[PDB]
């Protein structure tokens, strides 16, 4: 039950902006000025029968509006979700409950997403209020403070045990909520936020986000109490948006300040479509337009368009000089082995020019000082990647590409992102306005652009899924129930909210099928029948036909075929030009599907003519996006494409004459031309080879399908409705009700799936693989390989445990064990490591054959698993790496040896350092005391040295 | 003209 919905707007004057244009974007105000609006929204959701009061009406006892309304509801001690940009003051309202309690005598918490920020928060704290303390995962300091920060993993933890803190608690301050629907960590907020006191109060500060009133309902129902959104698209900063069509002079204004998307401007910018980079920072740095942040999406490219800047330098030696000052200073935190490291001698020359690169891969000492000398102005350029939560603003931002590299993919930038991206331009106070450049390499249509540039916010939607781990530590606290969770969880409070309009949807679709009702249903429903047979065993027999087996042997240069890629895009009837079998340099030795073991070049004349066919991989059959055939009435170009034999519908009995060089300069005409001509001449259509007498299939299966096949034609022309000239009309009208029948049957099984409680029956499922493993009794009552696995939290907690139990580590050397758990610390992928000597490749296959035991039991106890996809998920590339740097070997010698960034190296060692940690408490509880002296001489062999080194 | 019809297949 809601209600209170208002929208107010706020207007203001910022100093006018001609930015990159040869002509003032806004009509300026008879002040000299610009006025912008934005509109600030309400809503709240109330609890049954609750005695509300409207806001827009509460007193006090430089601000915007949203923070006055957001404010205004702290004052009336009631819960607020506050939604808007990262600049748009958000933490205004976090001061006010922080200071709010405090009058009172009252307890308040600081929850914060990502490591060091609650520490920073936590000096930042103190400074403005003094009665503040800090807990954290990693160090304890003052808990008796009034105020308290506190990590988000650190207080479920702590709401487990009910430390009985929350007494005198009346706030609860989530920073930065949306993270919640991480899919890696996203679980805990959650659980957290679910595990709170009725009684405390919450002040909830997300990013934009469109359904914020899902999470204020759900707030809402579980802890009985109001709870406010206050959302505002508000930028602090204004915004204007330009576009650069690559090998091209021009910018254009796409969408401006008021987040007008200018029609014009834009088909411009698509008509000048037929280095780059270079121009544009040579641009901006000549307009003082800097600092310019070039966000680039592999760290590869980061650092080799750093390369590309050779020529330019941006700072005087006055400057240059006071920077390596900076930068010599903070390597000294390092071992004097290290300070000569390749990765930090060759990064000096591009600082003092005044560019820096920004990535994951760079070392923890690197990516620090890289971060502080932006903020000091002595970088003037920096060429980073889309990951960074960083007080990192420029008033300059600037995009590589205008596509985002997918897993396999290269995908169009979602409006999410480029907000996300965007929002990383301007400063407050220092700059009137932010710029963000965009580089587009493609004659992009303008709906899709205005669905980017000017596209709407990601939703904010439930993570929360079951764990091991968390189901076990439930069974140990007496007070919540795993039921419970679900019951409560965002993800089933979304479900409840879903099936009204999946029921609207079921309701409508019945509409369309009363009314549809056809004469002699019976002979037509035969009919179709019998068809829909024939469909099933001739799709049977393209299988059969394009298999390499069959099909290569006449996979001649010239052969016609009908190209239906992933039975979607049909691109008509084409010419294959030439073929290869599929390798994958990345990651050998990976199975393909026996169709998709091989990839065809083929020519095709349907091609839809604006199509960015620039993007096209020679042996990459994954057609990027917008790569398409012409709809109706589009224009049509000629060009080769990769498929898979499965992209073939049929294969053609003609074969063209097809030039040496299909890549020179006018032969994809005149091959185009010739597929017009063979399409001209067989209007009706290519005749297809013959799979027996033609191709020569003999095998007796096959001619076995084939008969299947003739015996239900024959039996189809035997019907009576063979013979009708409705026969068409009354069969569409038949089929129209068969796929309405079937759409339907899908959505009323879909709404009782959403009826129930959702992942009732994976908690079932789990509890089943618990029992088996032996983590706690028959009737659930947990066991010792059950305690043991609550403790394991940087890894799987189930396989770790039956590791341990089965003594898998007692026959190791410490150099051996570090190399096995490497394998559980270590997710990200890298390139195939070669061949384990028999030291290391002995516990991996030890581990390999328990992880299959886990595996067999999760599929026979009904959870959705494949088993090798389980075992293969222990990344083993790093054990030499580990094993190595156990023995002695320097750090330049393990980056030598894999193709794994620095950084990573870096992270993947302390995680595993983190992993150890946990593993020597648990022999403390197991009173294994000859594991305990095992593990702390594996984290005192891999703590030196880097990975030992501390921070600024 | 612009090709030929082909129906044998290469390498058997």
């Amino acid at each position: 039950m809601l209600a209170d919905s208002f929208e107010q707007e706020a207007s203001r004057e910022v100093d006018a902006s001609k930015g990159l244009t040869n002509s003032e974007t806004l009509q300026v105000e008879q002040d000299g000025k610009v006025r912008l609006s934005h509109q600030v929204r309400h809503q709240v959701a109330l609890p049954p029968n609750y005695d509300y009061t409207p806001i827009a009406e509460h007193k006090r006892v430089t601000l915007d509006p949203f923070q006055d309304t957001a404010i205004s509801c702290i004052d009336r001690g009631e819960s607020v979700l506050v939604s808007a940009h990262t600049s748009a003051g958000k933490t205004v309202v976090a001061e006010y409950a922080i200071a709010q309690s405090l009058k009172n005598k009252q307890r308040v918490i600081y929850t914060s997403p990502i490591k060091a920020l609650s520490n920073q928060k936590y000096r930042e704290l103190l400074a403005e209020f003094g009665d503040v303390g800090l807990m954290t995962g990693d160090i304890t300091i003052n808990p008796d403070a009034g105020c308290l920060v506190m990590t988000t993993e650190i207080l479920r933890s702590m709401l487990y045990r009910g430390s009985e803190v929350m007494r005198e608690v009346a706030w609860v301050i989530f920073d930065e909520v949306h993270y919640m629907r991480d899919k890696e960590r996203g679980v805990v907020w959650e659980e957290t936020i679910i595990l709170l006191p009725d009684k405390v109060r919450y002040v909830f500060l997300s990013a934009t986000i469109p359904n914020a009133m899902e999470f204020a309902e759900w707030i809402c129902k579980i802890h009985s109490q109001p709870c406010h959104i206050v959302y505002t698209n508000f930028r602090p900063t204004p915004l204007q948006h330009y576009l650069f069509p690559a090998h091209g002079d021009g910018i254009y204004l796409v969408v401006d300040e008021k987040s007008t998307f200018r029609e014009e401007n834009f088909q411009k910018a698509m008509a000048s479509i037929s280095g780059d980079i270079y121009k544009i920072v040579k641009m901006i740095w000549k307009k003082k337009y800097n600092p310019v942040i070039v966000f680039s999406f592999s760290k590869r490219d980061c650092e080799e368009l750093a390369l590309k800047m050779s020529k330019l330098d941006f700072n005087s030696d006055d400057e240059k000089e006071a920077l390596t000052k900076i930068f010599n200073n903070a390597i000294a935190l390092l071992p004097e082995t290290d300070r000569e490291l390749p990765q930090i001698k060759h990064i000096l020359p591009l600082l003092r020019r005044g560019i820096g690169i920004h990535h994951s891969g760079l070392l923890p000492i690197l990516k620090e000082v890289i971060e502080i000398l932006f903020q000091e102005g002595f970088l003037k350029v920096l060429f980073a990647t889309e990951t960074f939560g960083l007080n990192m603003p420029a008033k300059t931002v600037v995009f590589t590409s205008v596509r985002k590299w997918d897993g396999q993919q290269f995908r169009w930038v979602s409006g999410g992102e480029y907000i996300q991206m965007s929002g990383r331009a301007g400063r407050r106070g220092l700059d009137d306005r932010g710029i963000v450049i965009m580089m587009i390499d493609e004659k992009m249509e303008p709906q899709v652009a205005k669905g980017m540039v000017k596209g709407q916010a990601d939703r904010l939607d439930s993570a929360f899924h079951l764990g091991y781990n968390m189901i076990l530590n439930l069974m140990r606290v007496e007070g919540i129930s795993p039921e419970f969770m679900l019951e409560h969880s965002f993800f089933q409070f979304q479900n409840v909210i879903s099936v009204p309009v999946m029921e609207k949807k079921l309701a409508e679709l019945k509409k369309d099928f009363d009314g549809i009702e056809v004469e002699d249903e019976e002979n037509v429903k035969e009919y179709h029948e019998i068809e829909q047979a024939i469909k099933g065993y001739r799709e049977d027999v393209r299988q059969v036909v394009t298999h390499p087996a069959n099909a290569l042997s006449f996979l001649q240069p010239g052969r016609l075929v009908e190209i239906s890629v992933n039975g979607k895009d049909n691109y008509g009837w084409g010419a294959v030009v030439d073929f290869a079998k599929r390798i994958n340099k990345r990651n050998p030795s990976a199975v393909y599907t026996d169709h998709e073991s091989y990839i065809v070049n083929v020519v095709v004349n349907t091609m839809y003519i604006d199509s960015p066919v620039n993007l096209l991989k020679p042996f990459n059959p994954t057609l990027p996006e917008g790569i398409r055939p012409a709809e109706e009435g589009e224009k049509s170009i000629c060009a080769v494409i990769p498929i898979t034999l499965d992209s073939i519908k049929s294969i053609g009995n003609l074969r063209l004459y097809m030039p040496k060089d299909i890549r020179a300069s006018g032969q994809k005409e005149t091959v185009g031309k010739s597929l017009r001509e063979v399409n001209r001449r067989f209007p009706d259509g290519i005749p297809v080879l013959d799979p027996v007498k033609n191709m020569k299939i003999e095998d007796e299966d096959f001619l076995k399908l084939m008969k299947k096949i003739d015996v239900l034609n024959t039996k189809l022309s035997s019907n009576p409705l063979t013979n009708s000239m409705r026969l068409e009309e009354l069969y569409g009208k038949y089929s129209r009700k068969h796929d309405l029948h079937e759409d339907m049957k899908q959505l009323k099984r879909k709404i009782s799936e959403s009826q129930a409680v959702i992942q009732l029956d994976d908690l079932r499922r789990r509890k089943r693989v618990l029992r088996r493993l032996g983590f706690c009794t028959p009737n659930d009552i947990i066991e010792l390989k059950g305690r043991v696995a609550c403790e394991i939290s940087s890894g799987d907690e189930l396989l770790l445990t039956e590791l341990i139990f089965n003594g898998n580590f007692n026959e190791l050397k410490p150099e051996q064990a570090a190399a096995l758990l490497s394998c559980f610390a270590f997710q990200e992928r890298c390139k195939e490591a070669p061949r384990l000597k028999p030291e290391l490749a002995e516990p991996l296959k030890a581990m390999r054959e328990i992880a299959a035991k886990i595996a067999k039991i999760m599929k026979d106890s009904k959870i959705e698993v494949v088993e090798k996809d389980y075992v293969e998920s222990f990344r083993h590339e790093l054990m030499e790496v580990v094993y190595e740097w156990c023995r002695g070997a320097t750090f330049t010698q393990i980056c030598k040896m894999t193709d794994v960034y620095e950084g990573s190296l870096i992270r993947m060692f302390k995680r595993l350092e983190e992993l150890v940690k946990e593993l020597v408490d648990v022999a403390n509880t197991i009173g294994n005391s000859s594991l305990k002296e095992k593990m702390e001489a594996v984290l005192k062999l891999i703590h030196r040295d880097i990975v030992s080194a501390g921070s600024l | 003209a612009l090709f030929h019809v082909d129906v044998e297949g290469d390498e058997i």
